DNA sequence: TCGGATGTATATATCTGACACGTGCCTGGAGACTAGGGAGTAATCCCCTTGGCGGTTAAAACGCGGGGGACAGCGCGTACGTGCGTTTAAGCGGTGCTAGAGCTGTCTACGACCAATTGAGCGGCCTCGGCACCGGGATTCTCG
DNA sequence: CGAGAATCCCGGTGCCGAGGCCGCTCAATTGGTCGTAGACAGCTCTAGCACCGCTTAAACGCACGTACGCGCTGTCCCCCGCGTTTTAACCGCCAAGGGGATTACTCCCTAGTCTCCAGGCACGTGTCAGATATATCATCCGA
């Protein structure tokens, strides 16, 4: 019936980063394989984390811990910056 | 390694004042060069004539930036029919010649795209890209051939008025004009038989290295450089390019110059001023 | 005329390290697959993706075994490969 | 009107959303959890691209493909830490020959 | 026995991509062993998945699947 | 804070087994542990093939299968055996 | 009426009903089956059985009438089934097995 | 009040004793110095995984639940403790 | 006087401490490192000491298991010191270091 | 020291089949409003961790043979790579042909859910027996 | 081969915790309803399997030389075993305070439901990046 792909969004962050690079199709189905996995691995540590504590809820608390303790440690302070910002900035709006 | 190349002379030994400056420029693909900017350093030296070797271009296929510059408004070029991406030539000049003429005598039947003559005023001037002998010689028995028909192509022209001979010659003559000499024993540029070509070109013409007639023993001065093992980066090159010149025009000299920092191909400029 | 021996074998390593081929037969590979799930259930249909699969995850452990017991060899002032590298190499990579 | 776009990023908000809640990782899922883990998830493959692409530029190739994502991977020192177990399809690997090998 | 059918040339090409200048004449006799061991190990668990699919098709994203238990994660098929 | 651990469970288990055995506090809180463990691994390998086959149920099918997954070797036969013996007497 | 538990109705000996509070706390689908506690209480409890059963024989091996955790360990390692099981667990305070390298020993 | 020069308080016949235990016979003295580091940097990794599980949590103490945790999280698996 | 052959007392060891089920290693300088350790990421803690018990507890299973590994590669190099290449080998051969 | 065998940087001429972009439409996302249950805040208390003092001594630190093992060096002979003719089976191109994978249409059984209820299980308290240990003697290994 | 050191055994002692007991739970069980999901029947198209023929890249058996794996020897150096001197661990003891569970209360954030629309997914299609293919030294081996 229909796919659920990520492979216009991650088209278009190339786009942003890079303007003139090309993806071919394998490296497309390579990058939504990543994001899936990574999206797997962040969102049952989030619920894990849950678990845990006996609390019953998602909330970017246990998102940014999750990703503190998946991420090594360049890639962990620089995503929860990036993070927080980006909810900062929904939350002002 | 290195080389620099010494102060532009322009004045001749009699003292008069330099009036034409010629510059000679294998491209390497014009398009290319002219994508490496190639003509912003042109208009920088800005030469009365100007010589191009291994153009890969027809006249149809030449960039707009053919216009750009007003100055050199008269302009010629040519291609081998059957070899298109190969060879090719122009020469692009100030003043209007008075005649012009391509190829070394058969061009309308053998369209080589190599060789066109332009006469002036006071000179007949030449540009060439001499056939390569080839990677393994595989074609040095052709360039000996052609060497002789060049030869006596030239002798005719010189009986005139004086010839001014340009271009890639695709032969380092002496072993002062090649980083490696015995490393190019046989490799084609440094052949005995390409070798004896250019000293039977000199004596049969005849004809004088401009370069080598001011600078006599001055190494490491080359025009050419491997784009491989970044042979330009270490000044592993040859000497390729020339101003070969009638006798008669000696007095006329003021310098024979290697402008080895302009970059765009694996060959770089070389430019004469001559008092006329 | 024969290369001396260094001189062909890094030939090899460096075009086969560029290389990302399969490097295995494919016909062999999938009449040696369809063998072993003969075994576990009869009649099987393998989907031609399942096989490309099972193919590049058996290049990428083999190649890294073979790494691991390189050093393993390497290290015992040897460079030939031996049974005995691979055996350590398994064993301590906790797969034995 | 998106919230991808409300908040300034690439990455669907929606279906992150709806991710979440259809895999039944909790009972409730907050609001400001699918846009954080947007981000995150934008800023990793940003990064990848980011490097995967050089990869490929200095190989003179305009187009990316496995081969160029192996390498960026391998190249890096801490992506290398979180992508040690994954295997690449037809990735090849890094041209790395031991020092002996090599006859002095 | 189709184990046959991995080449002596075809596992002195993958030791090469794994960087081995000299192998000796009984890795190609013990590494087939391995390779047979780690098939095993993943057609288990693969056909152990489709079994439960109810299905008879052994799809590429079951192997996949496989993979993943065991911690070698594959990228490109799913 | 009652914790409900599997100690009274553990206990009758061992005395079925071994009549005149006792058992330490210490392997108490390793059997915890292990049960707990194994339980954890179990529920979510159902779980995950319970989504993988766009189910939404986990029935004991699913138990069957992550029992296979799990279990090496003879275990795995003995604890299917065992646990459809059980299901097939509280059926009935 | 009567209540019998469904731990005494199956016959077994762990708590089927605590095992399905488990399941459905425990968050991993919205819909629990009926014979998935059951089952699922049946493997925990031959398991236990198992491990405890070769912990006495070790038990007993040493002379000693109570299971301590050297005794698991013991049994956890010496069996091969058990053991890649649990391969990547550690018992605390369980000791490591004996064995020697016969190279050390002349 | 803080502390410093911890890591030499692992000494020699600790290092000793542990690799009996491992099964070796014979032990050269460059050892005591490479697994001063190697156990040192296994620690950090387990420290910073528990105290980001304890700071989650709005903690102030290291319950031993999060040491477990932060095992588990590297393929460790502690049996004993809660 | 009597004096024992180089290897014999260091198997009587090998075989008591294997045999064996302590700790190892003091508590209090364990403890002590274990603090210095974690006031590089949260200043002034409260450590448990179940839970300084557990990290010591997985501190030596973790060590135990690399000094057999690499006992296993010194024996294969035809040696039987311990060296620390053979450490550096093992944790290799893991994959921890790379 | 030299003659022959491999990497090898730019540039242009075709083929192609595979990325990149119109497009349309429908399905899932977005906006509004409500209930209510989860979570944050506030106060408390008690128990669990920190710190500090003193005594005891097992364990660590240090020094000194000396003997066994790590390591350098020589030799040898057998296993492996290297090239080459030959055979063999893998691709690759149809070609067909049917198992069955994938989707859709009922609806019946099956599990979520709520009102009682009671008994299996948990917390606090004995209490006697398993077990570590010291005291002593007999047994086994070990190296000169 | 035998004196001496390490180890196992035989047993009384006292200790503390494993196991049993009793009171009090609170959640597991019965008995009902009721919405839905997945069991089951049925249908269509897809791709997986078997076959055949041709090309030729590769695998194979064979010689041959050589280089490196292993054995042996000698040397020296450095780690172990033991004895002597610290010294800091360990046990017990105390006080103290702070923070981690608890109960009560409130409030506000999200699940749920409904309606409406736009963006993104499948589908077609024109264009051109990549794959060759042809021209135009320098350095590193074996001798």
């Amino acid at each position: 019936s229909r796919k659920e792909s990520y492979s216009v969004y991650v088209y278009k962050v190339l786009k942003q980063v890079h303007p003139d690079t090309g993806i071919s199709s394998k490296a497309m189905g390579i990058m939504n394989s990543f994001v899936n996995d990574i999206f797997e691995r962040i969102a049952g540590e989030a619920s894990r984390l849950a678990h845990y504590n006996k609390r019953s809820t998602i909330t970017s608390r246990e998102i940014q811990t999750a990703v503190r303790l998946l991420l090594p440690g360049e890639l962990a302070k620089h995503a929860v910056s990036e993070g927080t910002k980006a909810v900062t900035k929904y939350t002002s709006s | 390694a290195l080389y620099e190349d010494p102060p532009d002379q322009k004045t001749s030994p009699s003292g008069k004042p330099a009036t034409l400056k010629i510059c000679s420029w294998n491209v390497d693909g014009l398009r290319a060069w002219i994508k490496k900017k190639g003509l912003d350093w042109v208009k920088e030296e800005a030469p009365d004539i100007l010589c191009l070797q291994e153009t890969k271009c027809s006249e149809n296929k030449l960039p707009a930036e053919l216009q750009e510059l007003p100055g050199l408004s008269h302009q010629y070029w040519s291609a081998p029919s059957d070899k298109e991406g190969y060879s090719g030539v122009g020469l692009l000049s100030r003043q209007c010649p008075l005649k012009v003429s391509y190829g070394i005598g058969d061009e309308e039947h053998d369209q080589e795209g190599r060789v066109i003559v332009a006469e002036f005023d006071s000179f007949v001037l030449v540009t060439a890209y001499v056939p390569n002998a080839g990677r393994g010689l595989v074609r040095l028995e052709y360039r000996q051939r052609w060497d002789e028909a060049f030869r006596k192509f030239l002798k005719g022209l010189a009986s005139r008025k004086p010839l001014v001979l340009c271009g890639d010659l695709n032969v380092a003559h002496e072993e002062i004009d090649l980083r490696n000499p015995k490393g190019n024993k046989k490799n084609a540029g440094f052949t005995p038989q390409e070798r004896q070509g250019f000293g039977e070109l000199l004596q049969a013409v005849p004809l004088a290295d401009s370069f080598r007639h001011l600078y006599p023993n001055t190494p490491y001065a080359y025009t050419f450089w491997t784009y491989m093992m970044n042979a330009r980066s270490k000044n592993v090159g040859w000497r390729l390019d020339y101003f070969l010149l009638s006798h008669s025009l000696l007095p006329a000299l003021c310098d024979s110059k290697i402008r080895s920092k302009a970059l765009g191909s694996d060959h770089c400029p070389i430019t004469l001023y001559l008092a006329l | 005329h024969r290369y001396r021996p260094g001189t062909v074998a890094l030939r090899e390593i460096r075009r086969y390290q560029k290389s990302t081929e399969l490097l295995i037969r494919k016909l062999p590979f999938q009449r040696l697959v369809r063998e072993i799930a003969q075994d576990f259930k009869t009649d099987l249909r393998f989907q031609s993706s399942a096989v490309m699969a099972l193919q590049e995850a058996s290049e990428a452990y083999l190649v890294g075994l073979f790494e691991d017991t390189n050093l393993a060899a390497i290290h015992a002032k040897r460079v030939t490969i031996m049974p005995k590298d691979i055996q350590l190499a398994r064993r301590i990579r906790g797969e034995r | 009107k998106t919230r991808s776009s409300r908040a300034g990023l690439q990455f669907p908000v929606g279906r992150v959303h709806r991710l979440l809640r259809k895999g039944n990782y909790a009972e409730r899922v907050g609001a400001g959890a699918p846009v954080y883990l947007a981000a995150v998830l934008e800023y990793l493959t940003a990064e990848i691209l980011e490097l995967a692409g050089n990869a490929a530029r200095d190989n003179k190739k305009t187009r990316i493909i496995p081969r160029h994502l192996q390498l960026a991977i391998r190249n890096d020192e801490e992506l290398n830490k979180l992508l040690g177990k994954v295997t690449i399809a037809q990735g090849g690997v890094l041209p790395n020959i031991q020092a002996v090998l090599l006859p002095k | 026995d189709n184990i046959q059918g991995i080449t002596k040339p075809a596992i002195r090409r993958l030791a090469r991509r794994g960087g081995v200048k000299r192998i000796s004449g009984l890795i190609y006799e013990e590494t087939r062993g391995v390779l047979k061991v780690f098939l095993e190990n993943v057609i288990r668990d693969a056909v152990t998945y489709t079994e439960h699919a109810k299905r008879k098709t052994v799809t590429a994203m079951d192997v996949v699947y496989a993979l993943k238990r065991q911690g070698r994660t594959l990228y490109g098929f799913g």
